[PDB]
């Protein structure tokens, strides 16, 4: 497992791998706000 | 950004508006590299957190940990985890480097100048130019050669690399005499891809791998030096298309081929991908099952488990006859000059070989998307899909898609160079200047 | 001293979230590179310091 | 004439015999035009062999003018095979008549339209006047860049 | 003679395909 | 059977050489307009 | 019938999308597509009416024959075995 | 004639949660099992029956189902 | 106003919301 | 001119009845050899030991089979993945007994179809048209490669490839469903959806266009909008035809990728024993009957 | 479950960042 000093921060790590997927959605929402000019 | 009217590209082709903007393209590339290292660090940390060092690395779905292990960090003889700190430090270092690269990417993407041609002539290129592109290619070739030589240096003057063919199971060894002989190195390239010959996937000993990396590093450094101080030959100018999309097409084709090669290497090879970390290959699982049954019934002349090969060697019987080209560290000692050695099959079978074979028997590369290990007709008992299957499937899909990308972009590049990307002339089209077909 | 290490790491998380949510909104805004040209920059230094702050402590944890 | 009904069927997109006669007419017209261009080129060369340089230049220019539009060669040429040699002859004939700037412009156009034989340009004597203008060498290096950057490698080896 | 009639039918189909390819009427 | 092997190798090499030289023969794409 | 219908859909879409005119009158060149498919495959459509009617006709006939077969199965009238092979 | 004004989002912000809570209560209270006759997880196999029930009748189906359903 | 489009939208939507709530409640229970 | 000049002019000539580009130089001999060997083997070929246990399977026309049951048996299992040319067999009879013709035909046919895909682009470039028909053709060729090449590689033997026949195709499909749950796999689901949608859209487009005939794209668009409530889509003919091209191609790409993934033993969903009861008594579902059928197929498939 | 609750709150905080940035740029009048 993770080292004890960083043990309480394990739940945050449990969501870290998903953020890179969210960037294409961020691009889509940016284009939508721009209204696809 | 920009609109369709001023660029001619819709929103779903928006990145195509960056072809003529050097600074924006550089920022986008840097941000994407930041994304890559972000995923590397985040996945490393996630797999470290969900890690039980007692169990084998392949019983739980780890992908990057086998990599860091086969580099030779925190691994004892036989694949035991000495400690799990280097994995953590690798993950956190990759994450911090990701933060740096992401900041650089966003800065270059939306603060810095759109075009670098004027202010900074050194970092200024036009796709039509044929010398600055070679300069960039030479710089990046130098970088790749430095990386390969860094790998060689690590394997030769540091803790070493995990050699899985060490006697009595795999161990972390320091290579002391890599094979620099050109003949043996390029025999892999000239080798056949069928049957016993697996092309570069057939590499077995770590000495050949290290020697080949030495050769590739020095060749890449020399090629970079050559390309920095050179302009393409006239036939090279006549044969290629010099535009951004053409370079992208070439890269896509090369990277798709590399994806296919990686799929094959991950599925078949078991030396650069040690079985202690990625699990046994399909042929390894079948041969191990046959060997385990043979020894179990022996302790109870072919012994209802041996057979003659099509060329005349002793091989394990049953359907496993198809996997008779397999070579493994736990089976080579029992091998003889002509197939398996009956006397060696009868005696001198160390308990560790039997234990490893039994362990590999129950973890054959079978699985399901639902994550239910075993055959498709088996009930839901255990969840296990081998990392080899995941790697092979994912990279085969990526290689196929990137080959399709090469096709598309190469076609479009040729059409744009010829001036056909818009459509038919509507006034003088080539077909109207042709004799009617008979 | 794991407690102060955890406190500093929480501070690092907070400052990183502030930086990631503030840098794009101060860059894309018109003439946003000027008014905070040092200010935001200074924050980055702090961020950098913070990671080294949690580096040395790891050697003494 | 038949162009009206060819356009009529084209507006619907049904091919048919209406397009066939237009296609044959265009094919035979371009074949005879190419033959006429070839014979004009031969006549211009013959008249150039014995002075009469202005007449040969005019004939070659007329040959250039009668160029097909949006040409697509069998080997993906995108230009008439006689086009490059006629452009080079324009460059040569003008170069023998001073006016070096337009002559090197025509040579640039010729090299743009093919004519990879850069050695002939260097060894040509008729372009000797073009040798006087350094813009000739500028266009040549734009279209023929020596592979090895000798000065940079010599400078690096020096230090 | 079943193989004979099968082969004859297949060869007839191939001949029809060839004639359609090479002996089509002009537009 | 070695003669058949040599025959097949010669045929394949001839065809591949013809293919490569043919693709080397043609000239690069260019826009006559601009 | 069903596989041929899918093939026709793909061919028609790709062919129309790859013979467009640059911009009443048609948006694509029928002559160029006809030449291409005549010199690639061997036969090619020359009438828009016939092409689109063929696209209509193929799947309907395929499904109708399938329905007739299922009607036959409803009475256990099966093309099950070859007596000579048995 | 799209109307996504605040008026819409305030008039429809009361009935929708009411419907959601109604469905949640419908499932939780157990009315779903009673209305549709779906057996509860502790009623699939009764004391007298320990296998999948069989109908094997047409005009006697009603009271036969009532008998073999434990009621 | 009880126009036809209103009738169609509400008839499609109300059972959808009810069923979504029911299915979430099913998710809540063991299985 | 040189003989090479005239040869090049004839090869790249666009006046031939069938265009034969530089890609065609490899396409024609390869396809001709493939079809010649296929015809000769299908009409007359000795039984092939598909399993390597001296139990030959006959598939020729002269050995009893009719058109439906005839096939070219895939190569033996003793060969494995070894390259098996006609010049490495001990004898011609031995080559026939181990199913060499299957290997020869599949190799030449794959090379031919790849060169055909290249030739499509070549002629598209010659005529001055946008070169993306090859991309559309890339889907059936990818499916053929996955059927004939990738799956044997994953399974470790050419004997697992699709037999060149009809009954052989059915046997391959049934055995595949037995070993891998093909039907309960998302990529096969998208393949089926792509094929069905391709047929549906082909019928719809054909009907609309042939019904909008003048003695009118606007009239057809209005009819379609009034029919299926789609008032704000497919107004542009170019977009409509692009969607027509895109749907089946993507479906076939995904089903070929699913085939390739299963080649490495990554089967579909396995919802066996999923629904349970209090005290842990399994309650059957439709997936359980599917499992029973797969179990029967797998049990009867084996021979030892 | 404190761990699950912390996971969900961290997830919502980390996912709301991008929409917050785009909304702020839209309202203030940035380059967007
Ligand atoms: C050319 C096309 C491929 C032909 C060869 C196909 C093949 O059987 O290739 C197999 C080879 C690997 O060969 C294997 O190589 C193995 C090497 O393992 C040996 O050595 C290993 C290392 O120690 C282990 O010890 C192992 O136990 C031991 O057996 C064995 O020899 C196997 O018998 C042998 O089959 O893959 C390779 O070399 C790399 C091949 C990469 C391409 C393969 C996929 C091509 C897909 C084309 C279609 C894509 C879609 C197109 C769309 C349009
Ligand atoms: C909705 C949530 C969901 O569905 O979540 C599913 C998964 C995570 O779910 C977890 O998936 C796990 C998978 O088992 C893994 O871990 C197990 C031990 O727990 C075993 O080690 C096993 O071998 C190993 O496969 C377990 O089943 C967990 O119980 C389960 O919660 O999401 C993820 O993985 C996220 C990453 C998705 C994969 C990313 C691409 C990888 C390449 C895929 C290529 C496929 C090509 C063909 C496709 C057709
Ligand atoms: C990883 C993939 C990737 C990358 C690197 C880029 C990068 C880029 N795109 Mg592309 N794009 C992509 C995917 C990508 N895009 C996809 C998938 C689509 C389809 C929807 C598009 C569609 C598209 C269009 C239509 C256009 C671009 C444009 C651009 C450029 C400027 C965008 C801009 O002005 O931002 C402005 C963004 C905002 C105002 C809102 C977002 C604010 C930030 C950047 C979001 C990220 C913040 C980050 C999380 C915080 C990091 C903190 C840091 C300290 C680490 C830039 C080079 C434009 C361009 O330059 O063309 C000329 C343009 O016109 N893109
Ligand atoms: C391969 C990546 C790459 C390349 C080619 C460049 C190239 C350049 N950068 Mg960038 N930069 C990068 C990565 C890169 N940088 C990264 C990762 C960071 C984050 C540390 C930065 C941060 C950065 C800043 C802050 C500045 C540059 C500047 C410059 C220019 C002068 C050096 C030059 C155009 C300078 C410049 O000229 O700005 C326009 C400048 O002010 N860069
Ligand atoms: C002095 C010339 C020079 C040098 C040294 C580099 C070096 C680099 N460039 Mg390049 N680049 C240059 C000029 C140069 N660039 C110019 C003039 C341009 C045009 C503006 C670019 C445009 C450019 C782009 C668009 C990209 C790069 C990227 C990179 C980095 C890739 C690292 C990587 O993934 O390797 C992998 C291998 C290793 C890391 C092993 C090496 C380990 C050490 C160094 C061994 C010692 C690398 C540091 C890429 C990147 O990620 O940048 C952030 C990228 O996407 N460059
Ligand atoms: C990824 C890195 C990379 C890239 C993109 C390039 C790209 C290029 N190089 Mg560079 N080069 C590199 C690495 C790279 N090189 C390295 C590492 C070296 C050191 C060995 C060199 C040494 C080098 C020299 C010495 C020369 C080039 C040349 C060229 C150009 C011609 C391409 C070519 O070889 O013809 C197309 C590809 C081939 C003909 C394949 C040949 C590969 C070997 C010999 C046989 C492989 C057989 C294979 C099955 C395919 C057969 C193809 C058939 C035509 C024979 C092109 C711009 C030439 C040029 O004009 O630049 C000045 C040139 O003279 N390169
Ligand atoms: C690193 C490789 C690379 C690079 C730099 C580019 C760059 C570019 N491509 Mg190319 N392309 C590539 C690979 C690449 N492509 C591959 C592999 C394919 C085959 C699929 C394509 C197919 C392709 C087409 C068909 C087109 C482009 C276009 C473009 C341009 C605009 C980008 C775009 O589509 O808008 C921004 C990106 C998007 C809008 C895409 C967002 C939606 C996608 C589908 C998300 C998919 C995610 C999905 C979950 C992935 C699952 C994979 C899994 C199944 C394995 C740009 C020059 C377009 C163009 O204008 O050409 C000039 C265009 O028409 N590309
Ligand atoms: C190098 C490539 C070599 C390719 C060789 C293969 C080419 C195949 C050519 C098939 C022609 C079929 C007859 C067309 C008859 C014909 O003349 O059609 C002509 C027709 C064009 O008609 P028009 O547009 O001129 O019609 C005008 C109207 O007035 C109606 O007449 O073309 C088509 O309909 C396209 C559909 C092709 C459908 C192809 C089906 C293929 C079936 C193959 C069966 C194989 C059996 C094998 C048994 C062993
Ligand atoms: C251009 C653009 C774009 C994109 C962008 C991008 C993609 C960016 C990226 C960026 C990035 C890529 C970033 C990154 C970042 C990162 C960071 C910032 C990190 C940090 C880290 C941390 C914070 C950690 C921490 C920790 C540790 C150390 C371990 C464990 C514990 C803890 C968790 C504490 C789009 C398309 C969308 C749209 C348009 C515009
Ligand atoms: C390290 C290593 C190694 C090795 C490595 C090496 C040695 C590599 C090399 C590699 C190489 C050495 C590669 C090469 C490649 C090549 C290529 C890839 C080519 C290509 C070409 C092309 C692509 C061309 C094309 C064309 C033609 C054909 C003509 C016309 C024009 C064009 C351009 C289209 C070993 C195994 C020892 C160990 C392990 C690892
Ligand atoms: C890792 C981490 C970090 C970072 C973070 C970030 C940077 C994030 C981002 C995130 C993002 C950036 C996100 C985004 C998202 C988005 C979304 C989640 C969406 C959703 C939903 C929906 C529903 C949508 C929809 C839509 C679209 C958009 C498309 C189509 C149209 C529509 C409208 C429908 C830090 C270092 C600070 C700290 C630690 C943790
Ligand atoms: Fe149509």
């Amino acid at each position: 497992k993770l080292p004890e000093a960083y043990a309480p921060f394990a739940p945050i790590v449990d969501v870290l791998p998903v953020i890179p997927v969210f960037f294409i959605l961020l691009a889509f929402v940016w284009q939508a706000a721009v209204s696809f000019r | 950004g920009r609109d369709q009217e001023t660029t001619g590209f819709a929103w779903w082709s928006g990145n195509a508006r960056l072809i003529n903007l050097s600074g924006k393209l550089l920022g986008a590339h840097v941000a994407h590299a930041g994304l890559i290292v972000f995923w590397a660090g985040a996945m490393n940390l996630f797999e470290v957190s969900h890690f039980v060092p007692e169990k084998p690395m392949y019983e739980q779905g780890l992908i990057l940990l086998p990599h860091i292990a086969t580099l030779g960090y925190g691994v004892g003889p036989g694949g035991e985890i000495i400690d799990t700190f280097p994995y953590f430090v690798s993950g956190v270092l990759h994450l911090i480097s990701s933060a740096v690269l992401g900041f650089g990417g966003v800065y270059h993407s939306l603060i810095g100048p759109e075009t670098l041609e004027e202010s900074y002539p050194f970092f200024g290129y036009v796709w039509k130019d044929k010398n600055k592109m070679t300069n960039i290619l030479g710089y990046h070739l130098i970088m790749l050669g430095l990386g390969a030589w860094l790998l060689v240096w690590k394997a030769m003057y540091f803790g070493g690399v995990y050699d899985t063919w060490a006697p009595g199971g795999g161990d972390v060894r320091v290579i002391t005499n890599p094979t620099t002989n050109a003949a043996v190195i390029f025999g892999y390239l000239v080798k056949s891809p069928f049957g016993g010959d697996g092309w570069i996937c057939s590499v077995d000993n770590m000495e050949d791998i290290i020697g080949g990396h030495i050769w590739i590093g020095t060749l890449e450094i020399l090629g970079g030096i050559w390309h920095i101080y050179t302009t393409p030959w006239p036939w090279a100018r006549r044969a290629f298309v010099w535009s951004g999309e053409a370079y992208l097409s070439y890269s896509l084709g090369a990277i798709g081929v590399m994806g296919f090669i990686a799929c094959c290497m991950s599925w078949f090879n078991n030396t650069a991908y040690p079985s202690e970390f990625y699990g046994p290959t399909g042929p390894e699982a079948s041969q191990s099952q046959a060997f385990t049954f043979l020894v179990r019934d022996q302790r109870l002349g072919l012994g209802k488990y041996l057979m003659r090969s099509p060329t005349g060697e002793i091989i394990f019987g049953g359907e496993t006859m198809r996997f008779w080209d397999f070579r493994g560290p736990w089976l080579e000692p029992l091998r003889g000059p002509n197939g398996l050695d009956l006397n060696k099959l009868k005696n001198d079978i160390q308990p560790w070989q039997e234990r490893r074979a039994a362990e590999y028997m129950t973890h054959a590369p079978l699985g399901s998307l639902n994550s239910v290990g075993g055959v498709a007709t088996e009930i839901n008992a255990v969840n296990f899909v081998s990392p080899r299957s995941w790697l092979a499937c994912s990279h085969f899909c990526l290689g196929f898609f990137f080959f399709i990308g090469h096709l598309w972009h190469a076609g479009r590049a040729r059409a744009a160079a010829a001036g056909f990307e818009k459509g038919i002339d509507r006034f003088d089209e080539p077909v109207l200047s042709m004799r009617p077909l008979d | 001293m794991t407690s102060i290490l955890q406190v500093a790491l929480l501070a690092l998380i907070f400052v990183s979230f502030a930086l990631v949510v503030g840098v794009p909104v101060v860059f894309a805004t018109p003439n946003g590179w000027t008014d905070n040209k040092g200010a935001v920059f200074s924050g980055l230094s702090l961020w950098l310091l913070l990671v080294f702050v949690v580096g040395i402590l790891n050697s003494f944890v | 004439a038949a162009e009206k009904q060819w356009k009529k069927e084209r507006a619907g997109g049904n091919y048919g015999a209406g397009t066939k006669e237009i296609q044959a007419r265009n094919y035979v017209q371009r074949k005879e035009n190419e033959r006429k261009r070839r014979e004009m080129f031969d006549d211009a060369l013959a008249k150039f062999k014995e002075n009469d340089i202005q007449g040969a230049l005019v004939e070659f220019e007329n040959i250039i003018a009668m160029e097909p539009r949006n040409f697509v060669g069998d080997n993906f040429s995108r230009n008439t095979p006689i086009y490059k040699v006629t452009q080079y002859n324009i460059a040569c004939c003008y170069s023998m008549l001073d006016q070096v700037e337009e002559a090197i412009k025509s040579l640039d156009a010729a090299m743009l339209s093919g004519f990879d034989n850069y050695d002939q340009i260097r060894r040509d004597k008729n372009l000797s006047k073009a040798r006087a203008n350094p813009k000739f060498q500028a266009v040549l290096d734009k279209y023929d860049e020596p592979v090895v950057n000798w000065n940079a490698v010599k400078a690096t080896f020096g230090a | 003679m079943e193989a004979l009639v099968y082969t004859f039918l297949l060869v007839g189909t191939l001949g029809i395909i060839f004639f359609s390819i090479f002996f089509r009427d002009p537009p | 059977m070695l003669t058949l092997k040599i025959f097949v190798y010669t045929v394949v090499t001839f065809f591949v050489c013809l293919f490569i030289f043919g693709f080397l023969s043609n000239d690069p794409a260019r826009n006559p307009g601009k | 019938g069903v596989l041929g219908a899918a093939l026709l859909c793909a061919i028609h879409g790709a062919t129309v999308e790859n013979t467009l005119f640059e911009d009443a009158e048609e948006t694509y060149s029928m002559v160029t597509a006809n030449r291409f498919w005549s010199q690639i495959f061997g036969v090619a459509f020359s009438n828009k009416r016939w092409l689109h009617f063929f696209m209509l006709l193929v799947p309907v006939t395929g499904l109708w024959m399938s329905a007739i077969g299922v009607v036959g199965l409803a009475l256990n009238l099966r093309a099950y075995d070859f007596v000579s092979q048995e | 004639d799209i109307l996504t004004s605040i008026r819409y989002w305030v008039i429809h912000s009361i009935t929708v949660p009411a419907l959601f809570i109604a469905g949640w209560l419908f499932v939780s209270t157990g009315l779903a099992y009673d209305v549709f006759g779906t057996p509860r997880p502790n009623e699939y196999f009764t004391e007298d029956r320990q296998e999948a029930p069989l109908i094997t009748d047409r005009f006697n189906a009603l009271e036969q189902v009532k008998k073999l359903s434990g009621n | 106003i009880f126009t036809v489009r209103w009738l169609a939208i509400h008839g499609i939507a109300v059972p959808t919301i009810f069923f979504l709530g029911a299915i979430t409640a099913m998710q809540f229970i063991q299985r | 001119s040189s003989l090479w000049a005239r040869f090049c002019e004839w090869i790249t000539s666009t006046e031939n009845r069938l265009y034969i580009g530089w890609f065609g130089v490899i396409m024609i001999p390869c396809l001709l050899t493939a079809t010649s060997v296929f015809i000769i083997a299908f009409i007359a070929a000795p039984p092939v030991d598909i399993d390597g246990i001296r139990e030959p399977v006959s598939g020729s026309l002269l050995y009893g089979n009719n058109i439906i049951t005839g096939a070219v048996i895939p190569t033996s299992n003793a060969i494995g993945l070894h390259f098996y040319p006609i010049w490495e067999a001990a004898s011609l009879d031995e080559w026939l007994y181990n199913g060499g013709p299957y290997q020869l035909i599949v190799c030449h046919f794959l090379l031919g179809v790849y060169c055909y895909m290249g030739r499509e682009w070549e002629l598209s470039f010659r005529l001055g048209m946008r070169p993306w028909i090859a991309v559309a053709y890339s889907a059936p060729v990818a499916a053929a490669s996955a059927v004939f090449l990738v799956y044997p590689i994953g399974q470790g033997s050419f004997s697992d490839g699709m037999p060149l026949g009809i009954s052989g195709t059915f046997n391959f499909m049934i055995v595949f469903q037995a070993e891998h749950n093909i039907l309960m796999h998302p990529f096969h689901m998208l393949g089926v959806a792509g094929v069905f949608g391709g047929s549906l859209f082909s019928a719809m487009h054909g009907s609309l266009v042939t019904s909008s005939l003048i003695r009118n794209i606007v009239a057809a668009h209005g009819y379609f909008g009034r029919l299926i409530f789609q008032y704000a889509s497919f107004n542009n003919s170019r977009s409509l035809h692009f969607f027509l091209a895109a749907w089946p191609v993507i479906g076939i790409w995904f089903t070929a990728l699913g085939l390739s993934t299963m080649a490495f033993n990554l089967n579909g969903f396995n919802f066996n024993q999923s629904v349970v009861d209090s005290q842990g008594r399994v309650l059957n579902t439709w997936a359980d009957i599917i499992n029973r059928a797969n179990l029967g197929m797998e049990v009867m498939h084996e021979r030892n | 479950n404190i761990e699950l609750a912390l996971t969900l709150v961290s997830l919502v905080l980390v996912v709301s960042a991008g929409p917050l940035v785009v909304v702020l740029l839209s309202a203030r009048g940035g380059n967007l």
